[PDB]
This record gives structure tokens, C-alpha cells and sequence, in this order.
């Protein structure tokens, strides 16, 4: 009984097994071109992020360097809990919005967030809620004193109103730091701040058409949350079935948060059985905790198994 | 052979290494032959360079340890490194002993006076601590610097002190009055390395032209004789290619021990205002040296995380 | 001529920089044949007659000619040992001004900025060619009195960097204004003054470090110009200020043995304190429309500066920092086959290149094709944005990291898998 | 003391702890006062000896590595496991640099002849080859070998290359003229582990009955030294009571240690042929030894998940 129920884990682990030889080949290309993406194609739109992807995806191949072409490049990127979290604060759905999400998370630079609609503000505000955030403006009277006490602190600070630049962020932004030993030492004006390593600034803008000056351009990370098709597209069909069809509308939301935590079960189903079988220290033949393995594995053989029957409703409700 | 005329010949004699990091000073024990470095990755190694090998390693710091120092009896040694502190070692047990806090960021040097109850200390914070070795605590503090100070020195009778810092200025100041005796700023780059001169020297400085003579060597790849009482210079020594970080009297007081960045030992006599011979030392830089007072040994730190011993013949 | 670039203007100053060049490169040296002649003659050229310029092709015309006339002005000469490709010179390997080569200057460099992390500046330096020339540049500036200079490139190509770092290795002491909101005319003139008093009462070395961005009014210039065209600014101490500045310079004049009254020659005393010790380094964008701008509203700043072009990093630059910064990690195929097209985007590459060599190629060609669209998305009517030598860092840093990454994700998830398939065959 | 009476005593000095796994192989740096061990769960963790303290881990292994080796610079590591492929790791930055294919079997040993230029494999596919070290790819091939190929050690001059495999014999082998200079069948059993005679051993050994001379311990309750002039057996060591897996040469070139699996740590002589101290080590089998040459520290290496070091006296 128990190899009959782990052959279907051994049918897919033998296969990745072998697949990881190929898989070591293409991580170069994989990660320049993911690298790229994440350093380059900030500012842009969905069109120019594209046409660069297909650039660099074309000098690769022609330079005889494989790369990954069946995997996305925000699903190499983000994982499936993180984007779920994303989603749970306020996220767009699209692949633009979790792309930048991906470059929020990543960033070298202290980024500069453009969002005309205000949805990566209240976003940024919802993922960094357990540290203590502060809202403030360069305009803002209590600036000075709001940025000394998060650099000493080290609490993350969200800066509105980049578009009245005050210069005094230049080595915070550079991070011209001093280290005194141990200790991390900044200067800030005509005070030697403490910097603490849990700081990080994210600058906001809420109009697309500025400009701005070269310095601050290589200073800081663009990351535009622009509108696209299919975002808009995704609105509107969401708004039209909360005003006409409302029971169609909660229960496909509810299908959706169902299928989310089912997925998310499985795939706590498939790190626990590995990590449990992996420190067996010994025959698993002669112990009971393996029995208990067998038992969470058939449970959540049903669990996958009724979650097909969701799969059913939800795909006779989008159609 | 003379100890009037004991001068490093090349090769050396032994090669020791075995620190993970560079070097930064090197210096002889007094009455036991032991030759202890200080490095960059906190390990106080001790030597043994009378057969040339590895005796022990004391590790007592946290960051770079930069100098160290002994007493008059050579069983009490002191450290400073990079993590604000100061510590005191002995050597009957190989044991730290007490460790001193205080200063604002990183001691740069320390100095114990032949009296052997107290111990000077000069830091980044521009200040010259006073501290006592009984109970480890600070008497008072010098001020008065204007950035910071790379190594504090004492005299032979522990009442004038002298330091280098980073404002081309080397402060010569009493240990009794608590005031600087005379300032003299002539190195147009950063001073690095003082000296003092030996109680079998006056008669020779005053033959190549009383006192006290206070060395002071910069890195504008010069080093200046100054007298402290007139409060000017001697006169200027030429010759190294790059930045000086050490300089050091001979035993028999007519000859000057320096070594620089160029890759080099030099010695020289100031007799005839030129340099005698130029003793390639290492393949980087040399950050050290120390002279024994009673043998013919000269041991040079350096950044290449070797420390080489050459034979005065 | 000065229709290419304003700042094309040629005059027998230049000459004159030319002969004080090679005469404090021959004066303490006193022992030189031919051969070294040329290449001093050569380099002062090269330092005159190139720093200025802003294309490649002009560049090598220059050199060009510097390598023709030398050879039809002195015939019967070693042409190889009298011209070669690095033709520096430096004065931080020994006492005298003498030539040197790039792999000790390149090494010695990296030494003394392993020795300047921990003093100042804590940031990562990545060296190649033109890194070491500019700050032969700058240091060579730096050494002559009344030493000012206006580097030209774009922002983040590490400017005020190199300064900063040949400043404090010449004992310089490093001054920015430290703008913000609110500074006005009032703020600056304060800044001057105390700047002033620091180089001229305190005789200290000052690199006084200023940016275009820096810049938020008329007067500011109009200071900038006079303190550079005369060592002072007249009108700037006034009221008990001027009795203030002084005593001081009194004092000042008292400290370093000089006997002083009255105020007129404790002022020129002052003047020529000022000339002897402070430096003004100033860096700008370059544009069109802005150097011709500056040159009309500040003729000091091409008149009395020395103006320095590093524009943006070349390719070959592109590819140095790229191949320095990706060398720790392993990027070598053995069963590597280089296609029959060749894409080279970076000349001089090796033939054939191997996989790393490829793939840093690969890198210089996506910040190029950046820049390419960047220029198209300019040109169809929308609004751009500047891209910089930062963010070409940040994409090598931003390579290290992820191949870092999924590097070890892939390697945990492969033992894991290997253990529990060992453990199910048992 | 002198270096010649080094053995260790009991009880350990430092008993390391913190392998999940069987530990494999453990060597000393040449320079530096730390050492590294590997084991069985795919990693190489680091150890100061002198202090007893965790440095790091080193996770690049996909399988259980089985050897590790080190070379003269003390710059590069050398390490095989069972994921078909070696791996090089450089000790100044701590990360991969090279991983390398071309066997298509577990490889057991690796090392590094002195020259620092290309690295031996001895794996179960019946044969060794010759990787580069500059560019990593196969340039030679050894083969001849008929059964798996235990452990692989190079000479000290570097000319000889000596392997030993489980078809009862020890095939030593030429680098350059790729053929195997004297094989010989008298083992009884699969041969383990294999050392070289440094040249302070080479005396010794001509005088207890030139050179080179070589020395394998196998599994037939003998353990026995090789010549290489006479391909014979000059003498046959007995005593221990279980199987032999490690054994090595002494500093001075007059001792032997070795270890077995009955829990002891049986220290010998040539001139009298018997064991003058049998000490215990662990509690389960023991697999490698190492002896530094400078200093007096033997380290066991053993399956019971943890690591000890011994003081010589
Ligand atoms: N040669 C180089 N190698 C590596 N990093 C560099 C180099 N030059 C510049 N940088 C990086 O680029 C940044 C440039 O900052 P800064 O000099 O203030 O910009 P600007 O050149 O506009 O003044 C520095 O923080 C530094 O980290």
C-alpha cells in the first residue's frame, strides 16, 4: 500500500531528476535575462517590456546560449505564496502589477513607484504592515525629523511628493555609509545618523507625465504601475457581475479563494511528505510515523480529488 | 657583531606566516625572545624568532586589532581594535586580563609608559584617552586634535607624549601640565608614524647639525627630524616611493630604521643626508618594523599576511 | 573649431601649458634620452589636446597625429619604444614623474582602494582603462596650484567618485555644499565664506566638490566665476565679517611665521592663500544647449578650468566591468559551440569566445539595445527617461544575486530529492 | 618537545559536533591554523582546530561527497562526490567555481599533485581521468583498472601516480608515459587507503632493511608498505582486529598511525613490529585520519556524526 501510493510521487521526482541536467544549463541565460528584466524594464510599458524581453530573447538564441523560453518571467520569479500574500494586500491580478511587486521585493535601488491610481500606495501600505510604516511627504513640514526617526529606528518610510525632490536623501539613496566596526554610521545633513540594516524608502508619484533629472533617474529604481487590456478588461467583467449577477459574482470569489487555500494545502502536502521522508533516519518499513505519512497522503489524495468538482463550477461560471 | 653597526641583510632569515589577514604591527618582547604580531582578523599570533617558528595565537578581539605595546618588565601587553576597545594581556598565564571601554570609535594605538601604571591611547574620535592600568579606568582625556589621530607616543620619562593625525599637524603634549608644548605642522600630507629619540643619540643629531628630538614620518614620502623645544624642523629625509608608516632609531644612535609603502626597508644615516642602502622587503606593502634593543634581529609586518625576520650583520 | 563644440577654443596657452608640462616632467628627472622626450612630448599632448574632446573618431584622430608628426619631426627613432598604447604617467610609484604601466598602476589602485573603503567610503570600485586614466587626470590636476576642474558625463558614471577618492589619496579635504529645499543666495554665500576661511586662514587643502544640480541661482555662478578667475570674491565679507575674517588672517599670517599689518596685504596674502590651496571640481551633464549655456554665463568655467569629457562608459568599459564583476561565479560550458553568425557587440572580443566571454557580450549588447530604445521610444513623441552606468551595475548585481539564488534552491531541491529517492529504493 | 615522540594522548582535546551525517574525509590547511571535514549530507564544514569554534558550511553538493583535497598554495579545493562531478572552491571568497562531468560512476577520491595545474579522479567506472584546473576539461585518461578504484594519491615529486582499487591489488602508474610501471597481485583482500613517504621517512626506510617507497592497508587483516624498486612487499603489519580504513605518516618520518573498525587508534614501529599504545577514539567506526606537519594536533574523522581532535605530547 505504501508504494502503491508513492509511486505516483516517484513517477514525477525520477523525471525532475533527470531534467535537473538540462535545468543547470539554462540557469545562466534564465537568470540574465531575468536580471535584465528586473533592473531595465521598470519605467517602461507593457508593449516596450515586451519588445525587450524579445530583443534579449533574440540576441540569446543567436548567441548560442539556451535559455528557458516555456516558463513566465514573473512565475520564475515570484512564488506561489508570496503572490498569493500580494493578492490578499490589494494586488492587481495582472501580469504587469506582479511584476512590479517582483521588482518591489527585489530591488537593489530604492524604488520610485508611479501610480496614477493610488493602488500600489494603499498595496505597499497593506504587504509592510506588521513593521510599523510611516506616510509622509517631501512637502511635509515634519520630514526632516519623520526620515531622522526611521533611519534611526529602522522602520520603513513610503516618501509622497517626489516630484519636489528634497536633496538631502542623496547618500541615503547612494548609500555612502560609513562603518564604524560593527556599527553602520550615515551622515544626514549636519547630524551622524545610525542606520539600521531593516530600513528600506520607497518614493511615490502619482502623476506618469514628470520628468526627471538625471541624477535622481540613476539614484533611484522606476517601477510605473500602469493600466493595461487586460487589468481593465478584468475590472470592468468583475464590476459588471457585482452589479447584475451578485450570486454569480460571490460565489465565483468564493470558488476562488477555495481553490487558492486547496492549492496551497497541496503544496503543504507536498513539502511535509518530503521533508517527513527525507529524515526518516532509518527503514521506513520498521516505524509508525511512516504510517502516518500514509495516513496525511491519502487525505490529501482526497482533497485533490475534490477539487475537481470545484474546477467543474468554476469553469460553468466563466464560461 | 657591534651593535653600533647592526644593519639588516638580505635574505631573511625566517619566513612566518599563518595570519588571514595583513599585518599591522610587530614588536619584541624585552626580556623573554618573543616576537608577537597584531593582524587584521583580530589574532594576536605570538613568535618565537630566535628558531623562527609558531609558538601560539591569542584571540581576544571581535575586528582588527591595530597596535600593541609592552611595559618595562614585558609580562603586560595591551591591544586596540577596531570594535572600541582595549585590552590588557599578561604573559605568565597567556591570559586576557582586563578589557577597557570608552572611546567614541576606533582606537587606533596604544602606548603603557615605563612606569609602567598607566596607559595612553589615541582613537578616531580626535581625542587622547588617559587611562590607569590598576583598575581600568579613564583619568582624563586630551583634546584638542582636529581629525584623526593615527598613532600617541610617550618619551623615555613618561611627561611629554607626542601624536600624528590626519590635519598634517603633529602635538607634542605634557603629561604634567595637560597642555600642548609645541604644535609644528610643516608634512603637507596625513603624518602617520612618530618616533622618539634614544638616550644614546643626542650627541650624534647634534654632531650631524639638548633635545628632545621627536621623528615624525608622513605620507608625502618624507621623513622630518623635529627638535620639541625649538618647535621646528631639523631637516627633511627624501628617498621613498610611496607613503612611510614606520620609523625607528638604532641601538647604537646613529642610524634610522624606516620601512614604507614602495615595497622596501630602508635604513639610513643621517650623517651624510643620504640613504645608505634600500633592502627589498616584501611583495606589498610593509605597514611595521621593531628593532631589538639587544640583538641583532629586525622584524617587519606587512600586508601580504607574512612577517619576516632579518639578521643585523 | 568652435562650431563642433563650444569648447573647442585653441590657444597658446595651451603651448604654454605644454612647455611647464614637460619642464616639471623633466626637472627633477636628470637623466633622460630621446626616446623619453618623445613620450613625455607625447603624453602632454595627449593631456591637452584630447581630455576635451567628445567623439572616438576625434579621439583617434588625435592620436593619429600625435603619432605621424612625432614620426615626421624626428626621424631614425624607436617608434615602439617611444609610443605605445598605455603612455602613462603617474608620480604615486615613485618620488619623480615617471611613466608607468597599467597592471602595477592597476594593482597599487586596488591596494590603496582596499586602504579607502574603510576611511571614507564603503562602496565597491570595479577598475578598468579609463578609470585608471582618469584619475591620473585628476591627480595631475590636482597637483598644480589654482587646480580646477569640469568633468563632463553622465550622471552615475562615478564622477565624484574618482574625486573623492583622488582627493583624499593627495591629502585633500573633501567639501559639498549640502543642498536642499530653501537654500538660497544667503546659504551659499555662507558656505563660501567658510570654505573660504578653511582654505585661506587654516591653509588646508580643499577639494571644494560641487554638482550642476547644485546650482539654484545666478549668483551662485556669478560667485563661482569670480572665485575662480581671482582667488577671491569681493563683497562677500562685509560687516563684522570682514574684521572677523581679519584677526583671523592676522592670526593666521602670526602661525606661519609671516610678519603682517595694516589689512591690504593681509587680504592679497589671503587672495593668494586661496589660490595656493583650494580646488573647485565641478560636474555637469553634458547637453547641446547647456555647455553653450555655461560657457556664456561663466567663462571661467572654460576658461580657468580644466575640462575633462568622460560621457558615457564605452562598450569596452561595459565589457571590463561586466567580466570583473562576473568572474567569481561559474559560468564555463566545456561543450560550448559558437554560432557561425557571430553578434559581436564589443570589438577586440576573443575569437572564439567561450561561454562567459559570450554571455558579458550578451550583457554589453542588452544595455546597448536599451539605449537603442530608449532613443526610438524618444523619438515616436513620448517622454523618456536618462539610463545610466547605475543601472548597468545594478543589472550585474542584480545577475549575481539571482544565479546565487537559483543556483542553491536548485541544488537543495535536487539532495532532497536524491535522499528520499535513496531512501524509497531501501 | 621534539617533533619525533608526537603521538596523541588521551582524552581528546575538542570533540566537534554538528554533522547530520557521516563524515568522510578531513585534511588541515597547509598555512592557515583551520581545517575542513565532509560528509555524508552534502556538505564540507570548516573548523578552527586551535579554538574549537564553527566558521562556516560549504552547500554546493547535490550527494554525499566521499573526498576532499587541498594543494601547496592553500588557495583551491578539490572535492568528489557521488553526483558524478567534482567541484572547485577557492578559500578567499568561499563559493563554487568549476563544476566538472565526465564520469558516469561515484567518484571516491581527488587530489592535487603540487604543481596546482590539473587534478587526478578515481572513480567506479574503472578509470581515472585528467582534469585542468584553468579551464576544466578532460586533456588524459587513465585505464586498466578492472574493478573500482578506491583512493588515488600522487607522489611527492609528482612523477608517480599511485591508485588502489578492490581487485586486490594497488596499480601505481606513470603521469606522463601513461603506463602502469609495477603491478603486482599479493593482496588477499580490497586495499583501502593509501599514503607516500616524505623524504625524512626515506632514510628511515632504507635503513630498516633510493626509494621511492609506498605503504596500503587493506581489508585481508594486513597492512603492508610497497617498494617500488623491487615490487615486493618489504614487511607486513599485524595486530589490528577489524577493518583498516585510515592510515598516514608521521612529520618526522619515523612513526605510523592508524586506524581501523574496532575503535582504536594503534600507533606502531618498524625497528620492533608492536603496538606500544592502543588508544579507543569513538563509539562507531572510525574512517580518516590527519596529522598536521607543522603542528601537533591528530584529528579523527569517524561515522558517529562527529569529529575529534587529539594533542601530541
Ligand atoms: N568604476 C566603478 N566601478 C564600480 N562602481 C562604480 C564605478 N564608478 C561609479 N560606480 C558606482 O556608481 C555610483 C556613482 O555615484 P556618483 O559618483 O555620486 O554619481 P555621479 O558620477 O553622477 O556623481 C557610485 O555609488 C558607485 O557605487
Amino acid at each position: 500500500a505504501l508504494l502503491k501510493s508513492l509511486s505516483a510521487e516517484r513517477e514525477r521526482w525520477e523525471k525532475t531528476s533527470e531534467t535537473f541536467k538540462n535545468q543547470m544549463s539554462t540557469i545562466a541565460g534564465d537568470c540574465l535575462l531575468s536580471a535584465a528584466f528586473i533592473a531595465y524594464a521598470g519605467y517602461f510599458d507593457q508593449q516596450m517590456r515586451q519588445n525587450l524581453f524579445t530583443t534579449w530573447s533574440h540576441h540569446l538564441q543567436q548567441a548560442n546560449i539556451q535559455f528557458r523560453t516555456d516558463i513566465a518571467r514573473t512565475e520564475y520569479l515570484s512564488n506561489a505564496d508570496e503572490r498569493l500574500r500580494w493578492q490578499a494586500s490589494s494586488l492587481p491580478a495582472d501580469d504587469l502589477c506582479t511584476e512590479n511587486a517582483i521588482m518591489l521585493k527585489r530591488f537593489n535601488r530604492y524604488p520610485l513607484i508611479i501610480d496614477p491610481s493610488g493602488q500600489a500606495t494603499e498595496f505597499i501600505m497593506n504587504e509592510y504592515k506588521d513593521r510599523k510604516i510611516t506616510r509622509t511627504s517631501f512637502l511635509d513640514d515634519a520630514f526632516r525629523k519623520n526620515l531622522e526617526s526611521a533611519l534611526r529606528f529602522g522602520n520603513p518610510l513610503l516618501v509622497q511628493d517626489v516630484e519636489s525632490y528634497d536633496p538631502v536623501l542623496n547618500p541615503v539613496l547612494n548609500r555612502e555609509v560609513r562603518r564604524t566596526g560593527g556599527r553602520v554610521l550615515i551622515t544626514l545633513g549636519d547630524q551622524d545618523i545610525d542606520l539600521s540594516p531593516s530600513f528600506v524608502i520607497f518614493l511615490s508619484t502619482r502623476d506618469p507625465t514628470v520628468e526627471f533629472p538625471p541624477d535622481l533617474c540613476s539614484r533611484v529604481t522606476f517601477v510605473n504601475f500602469t493600466v493595461t487590456r487586460s487589468s481593465l478588461q478584468s475590472q470592468c467583467l468583475n464590476e459588471v457581475l457585482k452589479a447584475e449577477r451578485p450570486d454569480v459574482d460571490e460565489k465565483r470569489s468564493d470558488l476562488l479563494k477555495l481553490q487558492g487555500e486547496f492549492q496551497l494545502r497541496l503544496r503543504q502536502l507536498e513539502k511535509s511528505l518530503l521533508q517527513a521522508l527525507n529524515e526518516v533516519k532509518g527503514r521506513i518499513l520498521d516505524d509508525d510515523t511512516i504510517i502516518t505519512t500514509l495516513e496525511n497522503l491519502k487525505r490529501e489524495a482526497a482533497e485533490v480529488t475534490r477539487k475537481v468538482e470545484e474546477t467543474d463550477i468554476v469553469m460553468q461560471e466563466v464560461e | 657583531r657591534d651593535p653600533k653597526e647592526w644593519i639588516p641583510r638580505p635574505p631573511e632569515k625566517y619566513a612566518l606566516s599563518g595570519h588571514r589577514s595583513p599585518v599591522t604591527r610587530v614588536i619584541f618582547h624585552p626580556v623573554f625572545s618573543v616576537m608577537v604580531s597584531a593582524s587584521e582578523d583580530a589574532t594576536i599570533k605570538v613568535w618565537d624568532y630566535e628558531t623562527g617558528d609558531f609558538e601560539r595565537t591569542l584571540k581576544g578581539h571581535t575586528d582588527s586589532v591595530q597596535d600593541i605595546s609592552f611595559d618595562h618588565s614585558g609580562k603586560l601587553l595591551a591591544s586596540c581594535s577596531a570594535d572600541m576597545t582595549i585590552k590588557l594581556w599578561d604573559f605568565q598565564g597567556f591570559e586576557c586580563i582586563r578589557t577597557m571601554h570608552g572611546h567614541d570609535h576606533n582606537v587606533s594605538s596604544v602606548a603603557i609608559m615605563p612606569n609602567g601604571d598607566h596607559i595612553v591611547s589615541a582613537s578616531r574620535d580626535k581625542t587622547i584617552k588617559m587611562w590607569e592600568v590598576q583598575t581600568g579606568y579613564c583619568v582624563k582625556t586630551f583634546t584638542g586634535h582636529r581629525e584623526w589621530v593615527r598613532m600617541v607616543r610617550p618619551n623615555q620619562d613618561g611627561t611629554l607624549i607626542a601624536s600624528c593625525s590626519n590635519d598634517q599637524t603633529v602635538r607634542v603634549w605634557v603629561v604634567a601640565t595637560k597642555e600642548c608644548k609645541a604644535e609644528l605642522r610643516e608634512h603637507e600630507h596625513v603624518v602617520e608614524c612618530i618616533s622618539w629619540a634614544p638616550e644614546s643619540s643626542y650627541s650624534s643629531i647634534s654632531e650631524a647639525t639638548p633635545g628632545p628630538f621627536l621623528l615624525s614620518g608622513s605620507r608625502d614620502k618624507t621623513i622630518k627630524m623635529w627638535d620639541v623645544s625649538t618647535g621646528m624642523c631639523l631637516m627633511t629625509l627624501v628617498g621613498h616611493d610611496n607613503w612611510v608608516r614606520g620609523v625607528l632609531f638604532h641601538s647604537g644612535g646613529k642610524f634610522i630604521l624606516s620601512c614604507a609603502d614602495d615595497k622596501t626597508l630602508r635604513v639610513w644615516d643621517y650623517k651624510n643626508k643620504r640613504c645608505m642602502k634600500t633592502l627589498n622587503a616584501h611583495e606589498h606593502f610593509v605597514t611595521s618594523l621593531d628593532f631589538h634593543k639587544t640583538a641583532p634581529y629586525v622584524v617587519t609586518g606587512s600586508v601580504d599576511q607574512t612577517v619576516k625576520v632579518w639578521e643585523c650583520r | 573649431t568652435q562650431d563642433t563644440q563650444p569648447h573647442y577654443i585653441y590657444s597658446p596657452r595651451e603651448m604654454t601649458r605644454w612647455v611647464r608640462g614637460i619642464f616639471e616632467a623633466l626637472r627633477p628627472l636628470e637623466t633622460l634620452p630621446v626616446e623619453g622626450l618623445i613620450r613625455i612630448w607625447a603624453h602632454e599632448a595627449l593631456r591637452l589636446f584630447q581630455d576635451r574632446l567628445v567623439e572616438d573618431e576625434e579621439r583617434r584622430w588625435t592620436d593619429e597625429n600625435i603619432d605621424t608628426v612625432a614620426l615626421k619631426h624626428f626621424p631614425n627613432i624607436d617608434r615602439e619604444k617611444a609610443m605605445s598604447r598605455p603612455i602613462l604617467y603617474s608620480n604615486w610609484l615613485s618620488k619623480d614623474y615617471i611613466p608607468v604601466d597599467q597592471e602595477e598602476l592597476r594593482d597599487y589602485v586596488k591596494a590603496r582602494l582596499k586602504v579607502f573603503y574603510e576611511e571614507e567610503l564603503d562602496v565597491p570600485l570595479v577598475l578598468f582603462n579609463e578609470v585608471l586614466d582618469h584619475v591620473l587626470r585628476i591627480d595631475r590636476i590636482f597637483r598644480q596650484p589654482q587646480g580646477h576642474l569640469l568633468l563632463i558625463g553622465v550622471s552615475g558614471a562615478g564622477k565624484t567618485t574618482l574625486s573623492r577618492f583622488v582627493a583624499w589619496m593627495n591629502g585633500l579635504s573633501v567639501y559639498q555644499i549640502k543642498v536642499h529645499r530653501k537654500y538660497t543666495g544667503e546659504d551659499f554665500d555662507e558656505d563660501l565664506r567658510t570654505v573660504l576661511r578653511r582654505s585661506g586662514c587654516k591653509n588646508e587643502k580643499i577639494a571644494f566638490i560641487m554638482d550642476e544640480s547644485n546650482v539654484l541661482d545666478s549668483g551662485f555662478l556669478e560667485r563661482m566665476n569670480t572665485l575662480l578667475a581671482n582667488g577671491e570674491v569681493p563683497g562677500l565679507f562685509e560687516g563684522d565679517e570682514y574684521a572677523t575674517l581679519m584677526t583671523q588672517c592676522k592670526e593666521g599670517a602670526q602661525k606661519e611665521g609671516l610678519m603682517l599689518d595694516s589689512h591690504e596685504e593681509l587680504y592679497k596674502w589671503f587672495t593668494s592663500q586661496v589660490i595656493r590651496n583650494l580646488h573647485v571640481v565641478f560636474t555637469m551633464n553634458p547637453s547641446s544647449e547647456g555647455l553653450k549655456d555655461r560657457a556664456a554665463t561663466s567663462p571661467a568655467l572654460f576658461n580657468r578650468c580644466v575640462l575633462n569629457w568622460f560621457g558615457d562608459w564605452s562598450t569596452e568599459a561595459l565589457y571590463q566591468v561586466g567580466k570583473e564583476f562576473t568572474s567569481k561565479m561559474d559560468l564555463e560550458k566545456p561543450n560550448y559551440i559558437v554560432p557561425d553568425y557571430m553578434p559581436v557587440v564589443y570589438d577586440k572580443l576573443p575569437q572564439p569566445p567561450s561561454h562567459r566571454e559570450a554571455i558579458v557580450n550578451s550583457c554589453v549588447f542588452v544595455h546597448q539595445t536599451l539605449h537603442q530604445a530608449n532613443a526610438r521610444l524618444a523619438k515616436r513623441g513620448g517622454r523618456t527617461m536618462a539610463i545610466t552606468p547605475r543601472h548597468y551595475l545594478d543589472f550585474i548585481n542584480h545577475y549575481a544575486n539571482l544565479f546565487h539564488e537559483k543556483r542553491s534552491e536548485l541544488e537543495e531541491q535536487q539532495m532532497h530529492l536524491n535522499v528520499g529517492l535513496r531512501k524509497i529504493k531501501e
